[PDB]
């Protein structure tokens, strides 16, 4: 009881060391974010359709959002746990939804228990600028115009406060209340809500995780001593 | 305060299996390199920075996150330059093979390559040079300091490529 | 019974610890010395003279079971400290695992041999055990890890090498003969060529798919499918 109950304690204590160091990362980038979020306002809001007006009603598109590379506790867990639970009462046919997986940790989810998906866009990026996903955004759009698609979707992780941030599914292609760059723009309204929310989620995940080290560790530290 | 260095053995390490359980941080020749082959004091001289860098951010042990940056460039070929450092009991390696062996990692040839393949590709690596290429091995046991680099480098790529990872 | 008779003798001592202790007070009385900590200027000497007949001859013989308490519990004390210079294993009846059910409760993690080399026990046995500790050792860094970061975000593959954590922490109890008198189980001996092979098999994954609780209490890993056959 003087040897690997010091392991244990040295192991947790790295831990330790790196989830605060990260949780300073998590409010440091996705924080930026916000920034790089609330610029899109301005173009975001100069403001029967190609067709983008309520139609019936076949085949639907899914875009569901996640973090690849991810550290965010439940924030990734529990949009996948939306999709896969809204679609159990959408898929007593063999349609077969068909999703946009943006993010490594969604994807990965989907070419497990098959879905299947028909786009995995490689490595979000964390500005994420202007060049990184007007293809499945474009091809997202590309597949309701002709015409795959009578309905397109993102599963947003939607940010409230850095505290919290919820699974939301909006739907984008059929419109409400030449020029679906619309559509393009609301994709990335998105996309760059789903940042925030994610580190949002992940500097929370980080706190938590750091204090949960302290705590734990303090309990280690009994069996350091008293045999 | 009376030797001229010392080699410290963890104990931690020991029990991790680590062999030899050396704790090359704290542990020091004062005699240095004066004391070495120029081959050797050559190929070892990057690695002891090598692993020295894989210390600090050994502590990010299973969380492989940073993507680019000081990250699997340094971590993960920190992780390769240990597995060479491992060494079965009763197995002194002449400084020959120790010197290609480390070169090899040393020089990124084994960054392709796994990690829980380390041990073996260099097992190997060597006992393809001591049939073949002694050449070069003898050319290291002669005023030792290893050259005809690139045509050491072609050799090592020679029986690179893995094609058994 | 090693010299004559020559076969594997046992011999264990209760507090080998009181032993050098015993060591002080006669040397005091004999006005020795003695070291600045108390003890005699002839600790070691006289461990020696014991540990030293305590050996393999070629009649081969003796193996010492040696309990060692010393209630100051500073093993780094000169008394202890000599002791350990002849250890060559050292077994860790834990309290945890006792009130966890493992009733050899013997700490996996703690417990030592200087004769672990493949040199002794061969690649596959130390291959296995060094396999056995990684597992028993990676399960308790996850369990800090569920500790500060939940289950959530756990590997496939790490949850699933806290699954067999489980089943070598349960395969490592077994029977006694003595205690059948109260369990009665009866009792197990278990050959080291069937306790590599099988934690050789939970470790390569052959048995996944058993309950957890059909390990515990058997001998052979032949006897733990058997149990997988209850609840």
């Amino acid at each position: 009881g003087m040897r690997e109950i010091k392991r244990r304690i040295r192991s947790v204590k790295n831990t330790r060391q790196i989830t605060k160091a990260m949780k300073m990362v998590a409010a440091a980038k996705l924080r930026r974010a916000q920034e790089t979020a609330e610029n899109a306002r301005p173009y975001a809001d100069k403001i029967s359709h190609p067709m983008l007006e309520a139609r019936p009603v076949k085949k639907t598109g899914y875009m569901v959002i996640t973090s690849d590379r991810g550290l965010a506790g439940p924030y990734n867990a529990n949009i996948l746990r939306l999709v896969s639970k809204t679609i159990e009462e959408r898929h007593q046919s063999k349609d077969e939804y068909v999703i946009f997986a943006v993010g490594r940790k969604g994807r990965d989810f989907f070419k497990k228990r098959g879905y299947p998906v028909v786009e995995e866009v490689t490595g979000i990026s964390d500005t994420p600028s202007l060049t990184e996903i007007q293809d499945i955004a474009q091809s997202a759009i590309g597949m309701f115009a002709d015409e795959t698609f009578d309905k397109l979707t993102i599963f947003y992780n939607e940010f409230v406060s850095p505290i919290v941030q919820r699974p939301v599914e909006k739907q984008l292609l059929p419109l409400t209340s030449l020029l679906p760059k619309y559509a393009e723009t609301l994709i990335y309204s998105a996309l760059l809500d789903a940042k925030a929310s994610e580190f949002g989620a992940r500097m929370t995940a980080m706190g938590n995780a750091t204090d949960n080290a302290t705590e734990m560790l303090e309990t280690l530290t009994l069996q350091f001593n008293r045999a | 305060s009376i030797t001229d260095g010392q080699i410290f053995l963890e104990s931690d390490l020991f029990y991790s299996g680590v062999r030899p359980a050396v704790n090359v941080g704290i542990s020091v020749s004062r005699v240095g390199g004066a004391a070495q082959i120029k081959a050797m004091k050559k190929v070892a001289g990057t690695l002891r920075l090598d692993l020295a860098q894989y210390r600090e951010l050994q502590a990010f042990a299973q969380f492989g996150s940073d993507l680019d940056k000081a990250t699997q460039a340094k971590l993960n070929r920190g992780e390769r330059t240990v597995e060479i450092l491992k060494q079965d009991e009763h197995k002194p390696m002449p400084v020959e093979e120790q010197v290609i062996s480390i070169y090899a990692v040393t020089n990124g040839f084994m960054d392709d390559i796994p990690v829980e393949d380390v041990r073996r590709f260099e097992e190997e690596l060597l006992s393809f040079m001591r049939a073949n290429k002694d050449s070069l091995l003898d050319h290291i046991r002669q005023t030792g300091e290893l050259p005809d680099t690139k045509e050491l480098d072609a050799a090592i790529e020679e029986f690179k490529k893995g094609f058994t990872p | 019974f090693r010299d004559r008779e020559g076969q594997d003798v046992l011999l264990f001592i209760d507090n080998i610890f009181r032993f050098t202790q015993a060591g002080s007070e006669v040397s005091a009385l004999l006005g020795r010395m003695p070291s600045a900590v108390g003890y005699q200027p002839t600790l070691a000497t006289e461990m020696g003279q014991l540990q030293e007949r305590i050996t393999s001859t070629k009649k081969g013989s003796i193996t010492s079971i040696q309990a060692i308490y010393v209630p100051a519990d500073d093993y780094t004390d000169p008394a202890p400290a000599t002791t350990f210079a002849h250890l060559d294993a050292t077994t860790n009846l834990e309290r945890k695992l006792a009130e966890m059910g493992i009733y050899p409760a013997v700490d996996p993690l703690a417990s030592t041999s200087r004769i672990l080399s493949p040199a002794v026990v061969g690649e596959e046995h130390y291959r296995v055990a060094r396999g056995v500790q990684q597992v028993l050792q990676r399960y308790n860094d996850l369990q800090d890890i569920i500790a500060i970061l939940g289950m959530d975000e756990l590997s496939d593959e790490d949850k699933l090498i806290v699954a067999r954590a489980r089943k070598i922490q349960r395969f490592l109890s077994q029977p006694f003969h003595v205690a059948e008198q109260f369990t009665g189980m009866p009792g197990k001996y278990v050959p080291v060529k069937e306790t590599v092979r099988g934690f050789k098999e939970i470790l390569e994954g052959k048995h996944d798919n058993l309950p957890e609780e059909a390990f515990y209490m058997v001998g052979t890993i032949d006897e733990a499918v058997e149990k997988a056959k209850k609840l």
